[PDB]
């Protein structure tokens, strides 16, 4: 039963890493995403202050 | 698993008891089949000294 349980829990670790990998991975990329759009609201307000 | 492991460690506890009172039969059967030897060999050495 508890050779059950070892390999779950280890199985489990295994499967979880891929989440919390993917996730911190998957928030690098979507910074560096935002970062690019905080560069462009500022273009839009350089922009708009152009015009005005 | 904790818990498991509690009834892994009762188990074995009374095998820890049992053990101890197992060398005390096998050391009391010892030193009994160990008489055997010295009454049956009194008993051989009496009757030698009839040819």
């Amino acid at each position: 039963q508890l050779t059950a349980t070892v390999k779950q829990n280890a199985e489990n670790a295994r499967q979880a890493s891929h989440l919390a990998l993917s996730a911190s991975e998957t928030a690098q990329r979507g910074g560096k995403v935002v970062d690019n759009v905080v560069q462009t609201m500022r273009d839009i307000s350089t922009s708009s202050q152009k015009i005005a | 698993q904790s818990r498991g492991i509690d009834q892994v460690g009762l188990a074995v506890a009374e095998m820890d008891r049992v053990t101890q009172q197992n060398a005390a039969l096998v050391e009391e059967s010892a030193a009994a089949a160990a008489a055997l030897e010295e009454q049956a060999s009194r008993l051989t050495e009496a009757v030698a000294v009839f040819r």
